[PDB]
């Protein structure tokens, strides 16, 4: 029968590892780097686009940074098509919670459910796992500002600062060096851009190869604003810190 | 070799190895004999134990008042198939007020076994059956093989060393076919038949199993002290 | 539906997928359970290759199943969430039909049954998780500690450990735990638990978690400083 | 790989044969049948001294008139026991009577071959089912993952089985008293066990018409162990 | 190398099972040809009956799908009849659902879509057949549309299929280079059938008796096959010129 | 509207002694004011020394007897030819009847 | 019987590659060249009509397809795979958008739906990925004109101009030299024809080239009058004659 | 079932619920507690069809307790009320709808405010200073319209509640065997034993 | 390679080796034939007598479908019975919906499509039988032969099994010597002769002859078995020709 052609995607190695999860992580390590940094008054999301062409439409483009609701966003590293499947599920899940309880969904609850979906693809169904790692950036009135990451295994953890995708080892060492707890958003913006600039596989970091976003309480009184940076705004913030 | 992984695969010479391997399980089974006259049909079976502390595995099963069988091979598979026969005999009675013809019983077993030899995931049945009965056309004996092949016979035997009894019955054909209106003599002939398949062991009281059905006799099984008469 | 029998017998009579799931448990961070005269203590290792962590929001290693029972584990973290969720749902379902909270034995028996089911169901792999389940039965002051594993077997322990280097800490507990006289107080029980982890851990800083469960739904987690005092005290007695 | 329900060239099912190897790795369980009752005994075999041995449950009640002992992958036995208990109680609901020991055993054995591509693999545990009914009296059955069951006067399963079975062949006779059977199980368990036999690492049980199925206390078994040592020294 | 057993991509982006299904197409060793007239569409195919014990009337690779649509198959008869039954059912359902007769090109697209599915889905093998559909469509006029195991389809001025297809194809190309038009400029279908047989004779280099051929003709409001005597009448007309 | 029930009349009676029991019933079968049969038996020997009658709507009565007779047959097949005691038969018949609790057999049953 | 292939046929290899997707992209490389260019007041998509036989009528085989009145598609790779994707794409524009909102979907969202369909062929049981790359050009009120590429993986990217297939590497370089942000639609058509001539070998005329635009509304192609707000399709397929007119002033 | 009332004052929510369970011409019980604690600071009273009431109440209780254990957190009274409303809004178009009317009294610890929600079997939710279900409202609403002030103390609320029970005991046809009164405030839920 | 391990897989030739392997199982079976005549069809088959213990006349191999169609086959006997069971279901549903009994060409395609379907998937095995069948309908007599691939044609005469070539040669002589036609009673006699002549290729075990027929004049268009005097007459005609 069809047994002959079954890869057996959800089995253990003799060492107790999940083949397909390990190989999906290997795939993700070639994707463009994405960084998240959490400050006391906000969160920064920064990501590097995968080797760009000059004829690519840069302004009407979205590859790395996606909005889940008004209080939560994600940075993506891996297969984009896989990520959009998961993003739409997450968007719906948020609305289900709001419809049920009349309150915006707490960040961890959304992260847990999305991570639980990933877990399922590694234990049953015989399908390949999602080749995606997320950085979650969001706010709620319980824990305030929060950063999380999830990967193909369905395991998630919380962070003060974290990177996914390519050159995470070098990126993490640099973040660990210059990060401190009393940091402000504008300092975190600078750290994020400085780290990408040193870890990039490109010749020089320019505005057209970046996506950027902040989540501040920098609206008017006790409320949170999501700012997905426009091309010209990235060009300006790159000059303001003296990278170009 | 490369063509015995499942039942759904033919070999280059047109053989089904999984069906042949099922046939092999019957050959390892304990010997059982079947024979008939024009008035009665008789099953004789040699039972097998695990050791001297254990019971002797029962070989004969009743299907209806007028039908029943003996088994050789995987016993749980005989339980499944006998249960199916019990239901089919029963359906015929409840719906048509009709005793199921022994011939139709054979056709039904053939078709049930066949389906397990043409689909992925399944396996062939690993047991052979000898079905005896008395219906509107007199006494009958059938031989079931899990390949699907069912055959009507005057007499036969299946299991380990069954060739001895099968040769004997082939010689005795003209004698035992005319044992009409005499149960004890037809059994004696069957007990002598199964004796041609014994090695180092002889027929004891908790070893021998006999069944009979006929014109004025419901299908009944004899064990224990009730078979002492025939040793 | 995906049907493949993934957990099957091998010629020597082993189910390799179940045995490989045990290897995943061996890779996981160490977890230990010690029960005293009037309490149970659950201790857990946390690896220190992860600095820049946020410990407020990161999933804790010991989970409350109900107000009177807790569950810790070793192995795949994602797998453990599925077991914890099912356990928490069964806890509320038991209260609903029996009008009484679960016994620790019953809750353990359920979790073990789930694990077993994933060893002879088509299309699924076994859980890469072993659990320690501790607590007190309703209106009872006798301490309870149970262990489960991927195969589905479960049993009661005076003290037990699971995870990486668990054989080293089991060795320690086997000579340092007297059945005739279990740790008479909370302090004694926490110390013996911390001592056992210090055989394997590294620094007694933000590497050790301790949770204490006392009768009648009295569960509290110790903070860094509280644990650090046990670490400081043990080292000074050692230099002798 | 290959199908789960595949036959070997010798006419045996691979998966059933392999599960029989798993049972050989299991802890020893012995049963002896008398006209005064049936005795069931098992080796507990704790993997570590810190494990509280009384939580090891390898002898189990099915109904008041039926008990059961196990050997092999013991986690696999839970759903077999659950089915057995439901079968026994359900029969009492439908027929206002006790279910025959053989009928119970046949019901459990019906689960066995319900695997393939139903559950994904055979059970990796063998059962000794002991009980009493009005028709056939005291009975002992050995239930295998093949779907086959034999009645036994006495039977051992597990790692020490072939040595213990040979011993049971010599010792058993049709006039054994219950007390004689109890001592005989202890004696043969002590022979095949690795560690030294005592009340904490072995467990006895019986089923009688009058009192039904009972697991013995550690105090009661300890005295039978002492009675056994004294009798062997006495000649 | 299990990528050659089911319909998944090989390292060079190929589907070998589809390619091997194309080779099954020629297993019958029969050549077919289709042309268009002003009022009609003619399709012809070789008829080889080797066994003397066969009933020759039951040996056919031309099928009447509907009153208006005909189909000739190149490939084994089991797969051929499988395709024919599905086409008949599809054409019948179309008429019931949409209130008008299924066009030749639409049926071609539909059967091509079904074939495509077998190239993408693993449990279904491709059919080892090439299907040529012919009609006189009420909108598009005389029509020839052809389907293969890859799921490809296109309309034709004329076409040929089989082992010696290339010889017949170039022969037809050279005629249409000369005539400068898209069809056979002839009034009656009888002479378009004669053209078809004449140009098959030239390309293959063989002579035909009445039992070596098979002919299907599509006109406005009906498609029909010819009898042995209808073909014999046609063979006589060619010989006397 | 179709009415799935009817009334076939007749009456039955059971008495028990010290070492015996009788189950009697008339042989008349009716619908409305007409006689269908003067001799149509409705008391049956079901094997294992159990006699049974299900009186009321004859179609339901026959169906029940038919099912119980069949239940006795399978009790032998499944429990080594064991005799079905009268108390066990009674309990079995309860489940036969209650199984159609929401579309009842329209009969009074005596064994 | 029944589909026993309930498991993934595309899986991760030790190096992290998804084999079947890579091999699908290889099939796209073998495919005939197609391109798209975005102007200020329109978009052009073009491709060569590779005829299988001179007896074949290449008009009956359309490589450029209308999806909605304002959206069109072209491809490189496997033709049959493209054909069924167009069927599915046309339907999903109705079921998941028009039947809900009473208007046609914007380009980015229809593209998103097609990408989803192609992603699922990469993960679901018993299927291979689609062996095509799509170029989708379109217009909508709030986003204006746009051009998208969809790959076998399900990934999509917006482009000012690009090419896919046989000679895509050279064609992309040609487009980089010629493209500016002030191009008028007619200038983009001119550059499209120039770029395509490099990759075409045989005949180069209106019968071997297929070309369509997304531009102004066409009231003459609507088929009815009387509703002021309905002004006609922005998608238009250039005729064989219209192409030859532009090939003289080339 | 029958009488359930609720009053929200300055610092607490007070729920009063009748003690009688009547079936036919017999009062089967006179000490029935028609309430369930959903969380430490949230209480739900209920009235309606026999069986349905307790079955629904306990089903909601189980779900909120499950949530509490999962998130190690207490849902706000607003969040709980919305969950309950949606369950009843689902129910009304089921094959057999829950015929249960509820009041939810809670103290929001994040806002430091008492909150009272009235929800009927259709899933009709409103936040109110005072509420009632069934025929009770026909007497109590007008009474409370007159005597209620928004700044009252818990003691003043209890006296206001005594006035309602007295009116119901004078003009209602049935003997409802008094009420069990419970208070929800910053310190949780407690029962008044002498009413 | 490995192309032959799974059903429905094309080899590089364009062949389905699993079907060709099923044909080998058919070639291994006993001989069966069919002869078309003036107003009907005749079927015959070789039954190897394995042992004296086989009850004569009591292991019937020819099968009836509906009341007007006969079926015989060579190869795996159980596979043949499965095909006839389907044939009976197909014929019943045709008569249910359309009233008239199923025409023979219509019936032929029902079996053909069903057998062809068992070459489309790897989860089923091809049929291990070639089936000769036919009968009488409104358009006269029809004879068919169906193979494991699903391929079938109409036949003047048909043969399959271990002695197929011998039987085919004998069938071709009858077609040449009788262009006008063979009578039903004559075809019964000839069928006996051909089975006896085809038995030379299986001559270790001796055999039992079984014949059936459908004829518009002789059997009134219905399928009947040839028994008693007509059978013994046909056996004697065959015995005279081998000597
Ligand atoms: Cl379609």
């Amino acid at each position: 029968g069809s047994r002959r052609y079954d890869s057996r995607t959800t089995i253990f190695s003799p060492e107790g590892r999940l083949y397909q999860v390990e190989y999906a992580l290997e795939s993700i390590s070639h994707a463009g780097t994405a960084i998240g940094i959490m400050a006391s008054d906000g969160i920064v999301l920064a990501a590097e686009r995968k080797v760009t062409s000059t004829l690519l439409e840069q302004d009407t483009s979205t590859e790395k940074l996606y909005k889940l609701n008004d209080k939560i966003a994600v940075a993506v590293a891996g297969l984009t098509a896989d990520a959009e499947i998961l993003i739409n599920t997450a968007r719906i899940h948020a609305q289900n919670y709001l419809k049920t309880y009349n309150e915006d969904i707490p960040v961890e609850i959304l992260v847990r459910r999305l991570s639980d979906i990933k877990q399922g693809y590694t234990q049953h169904g015989g399908l390949r796992p999602f080749g995606v790692s997320f950085i979650y950036a969001g706010y709620d009135d319980r824990y305030g500002y929060q950063l999380y990451t999830s990967n193909p295994s369905g395991n998630y953890t919380g962070w003060k600062a974290i990177s996914v995708g390519a050159n995470t080892s070098a990126a993490q060492t640099l973040l660990q060096m210059d990060y401190k707890d009393d940091m402000k958003v504008d300092d975190a913006i600078e750290l994020a851009l400085k780290t990408l600039s040193k870890t990039t596989d490109s010749s020089a970091l320019t505005y057209d190869r970046l996506e950027f976003a902040t989540i501040r309480k920098g609206a008017n009184d006790g409320e949170v604003y999501q700012k997905i940076f426009k091309p010209q705004e990235i060009k300006d913030i790159l000059v303001k810190t003296g990278i170009t | 070799n490369n063509y015995d992984g499942d039942t759904v695969t033919f070999s280059p010479t047109g053989r089904l190895f999984q069906v042949e391997y099922a046939l092999e399980a019957i050959k390892q089974g304990s010997v059982t004999v079947g024979l008939r006259s024009n008035t009665h049909a008789v099953l004789v079976a040699l039972k097998r134990n695990a050791d001297e502390l254990s019971s002797y595995q029962k070989k004969i099963i009743k299907c209806d008042e007028h039908m029943g069988l003996s088994l050789a091979g995987l016993a749980p598979d005989a339980r499944v198939l006998s249960n199916y026969l019990r239901q089919q005999c029963n359906y015929s009675s409840l719906v048509f007020n009709r005793k199921l013809a022994v011939e139709r019983a054979g056709h039904l077993l053939c078709d049930k076994a066949q389906k397990n030899t043409q689909s992925y995931g399944g396996r062939p049945y690993g047991v052979g059956l000898l079905i005896i009965g008395y219906d509107k056309s007199g006494a009958h004996l059938l031989e079931f093989q899990p390949s699907g092949n069912v055959t009507e016979l005057y007499g036969t035997a299946i299991g380990a060393r069954s060739q001895g009894a099968k040769t004997y019955l082939e010689r005795t054909l003209d004698t035992f076919i005319k044992i009409d209106g005499n149960p004890d003599e037809l059994i004696k002939a069957g007990v002598e038949a199964i004796s041609q398949s014994l090695r180092d062991e002889s027929l004891t009281v908790d070893n021998l199993s006999i069944a009979i059905v006929g014109k004025d006799t419901p299908f009944t099984i004899y064990d224990g002290e009730a078979v002492a008469k025939y040793i | 539906g995906y049907d493949r029998a993934l957990s099957i017998f091998s010629p020597d009579g082993h189910i390799f997928q179940v045995e490989y799931a045990l290897e995943a448990v061996k890779r996981g961070t160490c977890a230990v359970g010690v029960k005293g005269k009037n309490c149970v203590v659950l201790g857990c290792e946390r690896r220190s290759t992860l600095k820049l962590q946020d410990t407020r929001i990161t999933p804790s290693k010991v989970s409350k199943i109900d107000s009177h029972v807790v569950l810790s584990f070793s192995g795949l973290n994602a797998d453990s969430r599925i077991l914890i969720e099912k356990a928490r749902v069964e806890a509320q379902s038991h209260r609903l039909t029996l009008e009484d909270p679960v016994t620790v034995e019953y809750l353990t028996r359920y979790v073990a049954g789930v694990q077993q089911r994933y060893t002879q169901s088509g299309g699924v792999r076994p859980f890469g998780v072993s659990t320690l389940i501790a607590g007190f039965d309703p209106r009872d002051d006798e301490p309870k500690l149970y262990q489960t594993e991927p195969s589905g077997i479960y049993s009661s322990w005076s003290a037990q450990t699971i995870g990486r280097n668990s054989k080293t800490v089991r060795e320690f507990l086997e000579k340092n735990y007297d059945r005739k006289e279990p740790p008479a107080t909370v302090e004694e029980c926490v110390k013996l638990t911390v001592r056992s982890l210090l055989e394997v851990v590294q620094t007694g800083a933000k590497n050790i978690e301790i949770t204490v469960v006392k009768p009648d739904s009295d569960i509290v987690a110790l903070s860094s400083e509280e644990i650090n005092q046990y670490v400081t005290q043990i080292e000074q007695e050692k230099q002798e | 790989d290959r199908g789960v329900s595949t036959f070997s060239p010798e006419g045996r099912l691979f998966q059933v044969e392999y599960s029989l190897e798993a049972i050989k790795l299991g802890s020893t369980a012995i049963g002896i049948a008398t006209k005064e009752g049936v005795v069931l005994g098992v080796e507990k075999r704790a993997t570590s001294p810190l494990l509280e041995s009384d939580s090891i449950e390898k002898i189990v009640e099915i109904d008041r008139h039926i008990g059961c002992a196990m050997s092999g992958l013991t986690a696999d036995a839970r759903s077999m026991i659950e089915h057995a208990r439901t079968a026994a109680v359900t029969h009492n609901l439908y027929y206002d009577e006790d279910i025959n020991v053989e009928s119970l055993t046949q019901s459990v054995c019906d689960l066995a071959l319900r695997f393939g591509e139903l559950m994904s693999r055979p059970f990796g545990v063998a059962l000794l089912i002991a009980g009493h009914d009005a028709d056939d009296g005291y009975q002992l059955f050995h239930a295998e993952p093949s779907g086959t069951f034999y009645r036994y006067n006495a039977k051992a399963i597990g790692s020490g089985s072939e040595g213990a079975q040979a011993e049971l062949l010599n010792e058993w006779h049709s006039s054994l008293t219950l007390k004689e059977a109890e001592l005989l199980v202890l004696k043969i368990l002590k022979q095949v066990m690795e560690e030294k036999l005592d009340e904490n690492n072995a467990q006895l049980s019986c089923i009688t018409k009058q009192d039904g199925f009972k697991i013995y206390d550690n105090e009661k078994t300890a005295e039978l162990i002492k009675e056994l040592k004294e009798k062997e020294a006495a000649e | 190398g299990y990528d050659r057993h089911i319909t998944i991509f090989s390292p060079e982006g190929r589907l070998y099972q589809v390619e091997y299904a194309f080779k099954a197409t020629n297993q019958t060793n029969i050549n077919s040809l289709a042309v268009r007239g002003k009022d009609c569409t003619v399709v012809i195919s070789q008829k080889k009956v080797p066994d003397k014990l066969l009933d020759p009337t039951t040996v056919s690779y031309i099928f009447c799908i509907s009153r208006t649509i005909g189909m000739v198959v190149n490939g084994p008869i089991p797969d051929a009849r499988n395709a024919a039954l599905r086409a008949k059912a599809e054409a019948a359902e179309f008429r019931y659902k949409y209130g008008y007769d299924m066009p030749c090109d639409v049926l071609a697209k539909r059967m091509a879509n079904l074939s495509q599915i077998y190239t993408q889905r693993a449990y279904m093998r491709p059919l080892g057949v090439i299907l040529t559909f012919v009609s006189v469509d009420e909108e598009l006029g005389p029509s020839i549309y052809k389907t293969d195991p890859a799921g490809y389809y296109v309309g034709y001025k004329a076409t040929a299929t089989g082992p010696k297809q290339q010889e017949i194809t170039t022969n037809l190309e050279n005629h249409f280079k000369k005539s400068k038009i898209d069809h056979i400029n002839e009034e009656s279908w009888e002479k378009v059938v004669e053209f078809a047989i004449t140009h098959m004779i030239d390309a293959l280099g063989t002579e035909f008796s009445k039992n070596d051929l098979e002919v299907g003709v599509a006109t406005k409001d009906k498609f029909f096959t010819l009898s042995a005597e209808n073909i014999e009448e046609r063979l006589v007309a060619i010989a006397e010129q | 509207q179709f009415n799935p029930y009817g009334d076939n009349g007749g009456t039955i009676l059971g008495i028990a002694g010290e070492d015996f029991a009788v189950l009697a019933g008339d042989t008349r079968n009716i619908t409305d004011y007409s006689i269908n049969s003067r001799y149509e038996p409705k008391v049956f020997d079901c094997g294992d020394n159990i006699v049974m009658s299900a009186n009321g709507f004859a179609a339901d009565g026959d169906a029940l007897v038919k099912r119980f007779k069949n239940s006795v047959k399978w009790y032998h097949f499944d429990h080594n030819d064991k005799k079905l005691s009268i108390n066990s038969a009674a309990r079995n018949i309860q489940h036969l009847l209650y199984g159609k609790r929401f579309f009842p057999y329209y009969v009074h049953t005596i064994i | 019987m029944t589909d026993r292939y309930s498991f993934s046929l595309t899986t991760f290899s030790p190096s992290g590659k998804l084999g079947q997707i890579d091999y699908a992209l290889t099939a796209v490389k073998q495919g005939v060249t197609s391109l798209g260019i975005k102007a200020t007041n329109g978009v052009v998509i073009a491709t060569e009509k590779k005829s299988s036989s001179p007896l074949a009528m290449s008009e009956t085989l359309s490589k450029v397809s209308l999806l909605t009145p304002d959206i069109g598609a072209v491809y490189s790779g496997m033709g049959p795979d493209y054909r069924v994707l167009v069927d599915k794409s046309r339907k999903v524009a109705h079921t998941s958008y028009k039947r809900i909102y009473g208007e046609y979907p914007p380009t980015k969202l229809l593209v998103s739906e097609v990408a989803k369909i192609m992603q699922e062929a990469t993960q679901s049981g018993g299927v291979r990925p689609f062996g095509v790359s799509l170029l989708i050009a379109g217009h909508d009120e709030f986003n204006g004109f746009s051009l998208y590429q969809v790959d076998p993986s399900g990934s999509y990217f917006p482009w000012k101009a690009t090419a896919i297939g046989k000679g895509s590497v050279a064609a992309k370089t040609f487009l980089e030299k010629r493209w500016n942000d002030e191009l008028e639609l007619e200038d983009a058509i001119h550059i499209a024809l120039l770029t395509l001539k490099e990759s075409v070998e045989g005949e180069f005329n209106g019968d071997t080239i297929e070309l369509a635009i997304i531009g102004d509304e066409n009231p003459d192609l609507l088929g009815y009058t009387g509703i002021p707000t309905d002004k006609g399709p922005r998608f238009r397929k250039l005729t064989s004659q219209e192409i030859n007119d532009r090939l003289e002033a080339l | 079932m029958d009488i359930i009332l609720g009053i929200r004052v300055q610092d607490s929510v007070i729920l009063a619920s009748s003690k009688a369970v009547t079936r036919g011409i017999s009062v089967l019980k006179d000490s029935d507690d028609k309430t369930r604690q959903l969380s430490p600071h949230t209480l739900m009273s209920f009235a309606g069809e026999a069986g349905d009431t307790v079955q629904f109440a306990e089903y909601i209780q189980a779900n909120i307790q499950l949530y509490s254990i999962r998130e190690d957190y207490e849902l706000s009274p607003q969040a709980v009320s919305s969950f309950v409303r949606q369950e009843l809004a689902k129910s009304i178009r089921s094959r057999r709808p829950y015929q249960v009317n509820v009041l939810i009294g809670g103290y929001d610890k994040k806002k430091n405010k008492p909150e009272l929600y009235q929800i009927d079997y259709l899933g009709t939710k409103v936040e109110l200073p005072y509420g009632a279900h069934g025929y009770s409202g026909f007497y109590t609403f007008s009474l409370l319209d007159h005597h209620y002030r928004p700044d009252m103390t818990t003691e003043e609320g209890l006296d206001l509640l005594k006035l309602c029970v007295q009116e119901l005991e004078k003009r209602m046809p049935m003997d409802f065997k008094g009420v069990i009164v419970k208070i929800v405030d910053k310190d949780g839920i407690r029962q008044v034993d002498d009413f | 390679t490995g192309y032959d391990l799974s059903n429905s897989v094309f080899s590089p030739d364009g062949r389905n080796f699993q079907v060709e392997y099923a044909v080998k199982a058919v070639e291994n079976g006993t001989t069966s034939i069919g002869i078309k005549c003036n107003d009907g069809v005749v079927f015959a088959v070789e039954k190897l007598i394995t042992s004296k213990l086989l009850v004569p006349q009591k292991n019937v191999k020819i099968q009836v479908v509906d009341r007007h169609i006969g079926c015989v086959y060579s190869g795996l006997i159980p596979d043949g019975r499965h095909l006839v069971n389907r044939g009976r279901e197909e014929a019943a549903s045709f008569k249910k919906l359309y009233k008239t009994p199923i025409p023979i060409p219509a019936f032929a395609d029902r079996l053909g499509q069903y057998v062809q379907a068992h070459t489309l998937y790897n989860s089923v095995r091809p049929f291990g039988v070639s089936t000769i069948f036919g009968g009488v309908d409104k358009n006269g007599a029809h004879l068919y032969m169906l193979e494991p691939s699903g391929s079938y044609w109409g036949y003047k005469g048909a043969a399959t099994g271990k002695g197929r070539q011998s039987a085919k040669a004998e069938l071709e002589k009858l077609v040449d010597h009788h262009p006008e036609g063979l009578s039903a009673r004559e075809a019964v006699k000839q069928a006996a002769k051909i089975i006896y002549l085809a038995h030379e290729d299986n001559k270790e075990k001796d055999f039992e002859l079984e014949i059936s027929w459908c004829s518009l004049s002789e059997t009134n268009g219905l399928h009947k078995f040839v028994k008693g005097d007509l059978l013994q007459e046909a056996i004697d005609f065959a015995q005279k020709e081998i000597n």
